[PDB]
């Protein structure tokens, strides 16, 4: 409630919790490009005359799969070169000291990296010797995708850069965190312990540097239970989670299109060509088999206009990527919402089969009271001076000095506050004076 | 008793013999074809997707696929004129035959952390000026097309 | 539908460890249908006299595009004899007996249940040893209790468990033989004999007309224990059936000797669309009929049995018209 | 009949329709949330 | 019968197809941004969003002007000057 | 019927195409009004 | 009228006697042959 009065009322947490928002940003599509005379003919030289009378359809279908392909390579070359950071502190067991970094830490993916991807069901690419194994085994599993991409006569092409190297940019960036977050500027870079940085910017957020000391432990305690709570994160409840499957899902979609269009008769009397041409005579099977081109003419076109949508699609998304890694990852984000809910602190990068994870620690408010503040102190004897609080408000307990992000009174001193031209609304003392006051 | 086995696709994944021996019938399998191409070379390297080289100097089996008439670079780049996937690339000779250069991760320097009250610091004492070009596209080309004109050709019929 | 009651597998090709939605002629869900039982004749001590069962040669029921029966359903249950309630005996599965006609003759006296020109008619013989088919023109006896004769309730096919079923001596015409009383044989154009093994386990018999013949689907041929229906008889029969009559059959059990007979149920066949699912075997255990409720519409168009939560919209209910309207110029 | 040969279009046209429904749906409640402001003070005759 | 001739609402009922309502109610969406209007006022005292200050709105605006450059002293000499300046803009926006 | 069914079939293939049209606009228009909500949630946090 | 004047032309394509301020592409105006060439040795 607001006070009719020079005083004002400030509603201040008396606890803090750690908490982790997990989000997924969708970098990459994977990458498809269809063998048109296979798909469209059925290696049939009659549908190809047919064809060519309509045009070079099946020329423009491979050039066009190709431009998204390198398109989407292009992207993924950008959103790495900007996540990599020219100054790094090697990884060692234990970083972060009382903080627990072990779950971040590349055991090389990172243990909740390898996690989110045993977690996600995701189809066996199979690039070494996919073609054999299909042909041994027989369909990995029922309505395989990879199979059937080989009868069509589609290749998924493999993503631009390896696992390996990818895991190698989310280690250094793991290493130049604590570093960035310490001054303006990406010139300098200075190797400082994890925790260190945690506390500066916890001093940033406006708990005082006496607080931080006295409650070390506790706010590393809470950091690692938040990270727990990560490890176990993931779950069909988890939005985050659940994107990392869709995207998944998405690609899988595409690629079962083109097989069951196959089959669809288009209004031809079979499905197969070469069943038409036994079950027809030649003039009447070509009828069937130009209904077939038709549909089949339809689906090729509609797969490839479904491809430059999603990579457009990705290629934004991936910029979008970029911004959060260098707003959230390389630096304290001021933004509200924009990282994590509630004040960010640090954000952490790992891999994603279509993209990066991203987890944000935010600072979260819990048991606010409410205490009578003052805007500023002016002296009775001298109304020229007087004080503003500094990321801080002043308040009555007489007037102490508290941290905006957690409640603590602590006495006024000149640090913890700024000289200020007179106001009406500033109080006057005439009692016990703070020092800065004291002139 | 049935004997013609179908998967959900419709396809015919199963056929049962005259003999009454049962044959999973797969159709055949095509081997997808790719070229890795550089202008100024005027030369072509014949990639496989998928496929292993068994089916295909002679070819040289990566994690990729296999790719004919291909010999490892044995070096590393972290530039890759033409990208092959994964962390590989075509890297012409230059003409000779395609190189098969694994790309190469830059290495940030490093600065070790001290178990002190004292921090390194890593700071340049030289500077420099770069340029960075970014084109922006504010505006299409408006195109208006006159439907009557274009679908009948002026025909009354087609009208 | 969920435990594939009524269930024909496809002719033209089987399905394995795949879910896929198949167009049919199969039952509705939670359809009760028709049944008809058959019951013991009226006897005293030992001897067995008057035929005692319900008119169901009278009732005539449209053929439509077919029928599939339920067969032994109450089979190797504790009963009570339907003729005497008194009288209990553990329930027998028994066997069928269908007349089909393109046509309806008219009696003597007026009665229905006759089909005029050449009759489908399909009866159980040598007590279920055998199943008896043959299209033949049908002409009323003029004997007392035939349809020609007076004073005839009903036409009813009869046989004698001590006699025709001995195990030393079984005679598989005497069923047509009582057949023959009720009805002449005139020109009949061919005669089939399946053998069926005698058996308690349920069973599942379903007749239906297609361009190339008439076709008969029995469960225990096949997959007597999946009760899955599987072609087993082709009959030539190029005459479209427009109805069936069923022909009621009269056991001529002793009064002691009186049993429980399993009642069969009779389910019309209608195209439907059935999702189903097809185990390693391919055959089908579990299936989802969409036009009993929105429920099943829903598991129809997703083509799942076991779908995600959520809130999901299906084909909306469509107003019919009950008349055709007609007007006039002035 | 003529539909069903092309193949289930019906079934198809229903499910994608209500997934975009559902996602304007998680767009609408994550906007909401976003706006909420976990402490306000309560809106009076002549505030301002 | 159809409120307005070719009603759309009746057309998409012949047709069969339905509009479906939207996920949050008038009256809950209007209670947010109430609660939105209400934080405005306070929100802006410090850093961070750990501690909301109850403060006027006069109080909130006096202090933004002073972060755009306007001196203290000139918005004490203009304080009704500043105030009647934002109803008129305020008003305009009601015909706007 | 084999006369009726192409001119049954002309009807469908547009009602079909319509259909599918109306499904990829509603995709479309919904992708584009999540990308505004999140935008319309930077907007609220920044400058309200 | 659309055949009379290009403004009646865009009244016809919109469909509305009244509409909004605005510029509005119509059916471009066709040059229409006044002669027959006929090059052919036969």
């Amino acid at each position: 409630d607001q006070l009719n009065s020079s005083y004002f009322k400030l509603s201040i947490p008396t606890n803090f919790s750690f908490g982790v928002t997990q989000e997924y940003i969708q970098t990459t599509i994977q990458k498809v490009t269809v063998d048109c005379k296979q798909y469209v003919c059925n290696g049939f030289q009659k549908c190809e005359q047919l064809l060519r009378e309509y045009g070079q359809f099946c020329s423009k279908i491979n050039q066009a799969l190709h431009g998204a392909n390198l398109r989407q390579d292009d992207s993924v070359r950008n959103l790495f070169a900007s996540v990599k950071s020219s100054q790094s502190s090697p990884i060692i067991p234990g970083f972060g000291g009382d903080f627990n970094l072990t779950l971040l830490e590349p055991v090389a993916r990172s243990a909740i990296e390898d996690l989110l991807f045993d977690k996600v069901t995701i189809a066996d690419p199979g690039y070494m010797q996919g073609y054999d194994d299909c042909m041994q085994q027989g369909p990995a599993s029922a309505r395989d995708l990879i199979c059937a991409q080989y009868v069509a006569g589609y290749k998924v092409l493999p993503p631009l850069m390896d696992v390996n190297m990818e895991a190698a940019y989310t280690s250094s960036l793991l290493g130049s965190i604590a570093g960035v977050g310490w001054t303006a500027g990406l010139s300098s870079f200075a190797a400082i312990p994890f925790a260190q940085s945690i506390f500066y910017r916890l001093n940033g957020v406006g708990i005082t540097q006496q607080v931080l000391s006295e409650n070390q432990k506790l706010i590393a305690n809470k950091f690692n239970q938040a990270l727990g709570a990560m490890q176990t994160g993931f779950t069909t409840t988890n939005e985050a989670f659940q994107k990392v499957q869709d995207a998944v899902n998405n690609n899988a979609q595409a690629l079962s299109k083109l097989a069951s269009e196959l089959s669809n008769t288009f209004g031809a009397i079979s499905a197969s060509i070469g069943d038409i041409i036994q079950r027809l005579d030649p003039p009447e099977q070509d009828a069937q088999i130009d209904r077939l081109i038709n549909g089949r003419l339809t689906t090729l076109n509609a797969f490839v206009a479904q491809q430059l949508v999603r990579s457009e699609s990705a290629a934004l998304s991936a910029q979008l990527a970029k911004d959060k890694v260098n707003e959230c990852v390389k630096a304290q984000s001021k933004r509200s919402g924009f990282c994590g809910q509630g004040t960010h602190i640090v954000s952490f990068v790992v891999n994603a089969p279509n993209g990066l994870y991203f987890m944000h620690v935010g600072y979260y408010p819990s048991n606010h009271i409410e205490v009578v503040s003052a805007y500023g102190l002016c002296d009775a004897a001298n109304p020229t001076n007087c004080i503003a609080p500094v990321n801080g408000y002043f308040i009555k307990t007489e007037w102490s000095y508290t941290g905006s992000s957690f409640y603590a009174p602590e006495p006024i001193t000149s640090l913890n506050t700024k000289y200020v031209a007179p106001q009406v609304t500033y109080q006057n003392i005439s009692t016990n004076l703070p020092p800065p006051l004291l002139g | 008793q049935q004997r013609f086995v179908y998967d959900a696709y419709q396809n015919l994944v199963g056929y049962y013999s005259d003999d009454g021996n049962y044959y999973c019938l797969r159709a055949c399998v095509s081997v997808p074809v790719s070229v890795i191409y550089d202008k100024e070379t005027k030369t072509h390297a014949t990639l496989f997707g998928s496929v292993a080289c068994e089916h295909i100097y002679g070819p040289l089996q990566t994690p990729v696929g296999c790719v004919l008439g291909l010999v490892n670079s044995s070096l590393f780049v972290e530039d890759c004129k033409l990208p092959l996937g994964q962390s590989l690339c075509a890297l012409p000779d230059t003409p000779g035959e395609m190189r098969l250069a694994s790309i190469a991760f830059n290495h940030p320097i490093q600065v070790d952390q001290l178990n002190s009250s004292y921090f390194k610091l890593s700071i340049p004492t030289n500077f420099s000026f770069g340029v960075t070009q970014e084109y922006i596209q504010t505006t299409i080309q408006k195109v208006t097309v006159d439907c009557k004109q274009y679908v009948c050709n002026g025909f009354q019929k087609c009208e | 539908v969920s435990k594939a009651d009524g269930i024909i597998y496809p002719q033209g090709r089987t399905y394995s460890n795949i879910t896929i939605t198949y167009q049919g002629l199969f039952p509705y869900q939670g359809d009760h249908g028709d049944m008809y039982v058959y019951s013991a004749g009226h006897a005293t001590g030992t001897t067995p006299q008057k035929l005692f069962v319900a008119n169901y040669s009278q009732d005539v029921k449209q053929f439509a595009n077919g029928f599939v029966v339920r067969i032994g359903a109450a089979a190797n249950s504790t009963g009570t004899v339907i003729i005497s309630p008194s009288t209990s005996a553990t329930i027998r599965k028994i066997y069928p007996a269908f007349m089909l006609g393109s046509s309806v003759g008219n009696f003597s006296d007026g009665k229905m249940g006759r089909f005029f020109n050449h009759t489908l008619v399909l009866l159980p013989d040598g007590c279920g040893t055998l199943l008896r088919a043959f299209y033949c023109i049908l002409e009323p006896r003029s004997g007392n209790h035939c349809p020609a004769g007076n004073s005839y309730t009903s036409f009813a096919t009869y046989h004698t468990p001590a006699t025709d079923c001995s195990d030393g001596n079984y005679n598989r015409n005497a069923s047509l033989n009582s057949f023959k009383e009720y009805f002449n044989l005139r020109n009949c154009t061919f005669m089939y004999t399946y053998n069926i093994t005698e058996d308690e386990i349920l069973e599942w018999f379903g007749i239906t007309q297609t361009a190339q013949g008439v076709h008969l689907f029995s469960s225990r041929y096949v997959d007597l224990y999946g009760g899955n229906m599987f072609q087993f008889a082709t009959l030539p029969v190029y005459d479209t059936i427009k109805y069936y009559s069923i022909i009621p059959h009269s056991i001529r059990s002793i009064q002691s000797d009186r049993k429980a007979w399993a009642a069969f149920y009779v389910y019309k066949l209608q195209p439907l669309t059935f999702l189903l699912d097809f185990s390693v075997d391919g055959y089908i255990r579990r299936a989802i009929d969409c036009g009993f409720n929105d429920l099943s519409q829903l598991h129809c168009s997703y083509e799942s049995f076991d779908v995600e939560s959520g809130v999901y919209s299906v084909s909306s209910f469509e107003a019919k018209p009950s008349g055709s309207v007609v007007e006039q110029a002035e």
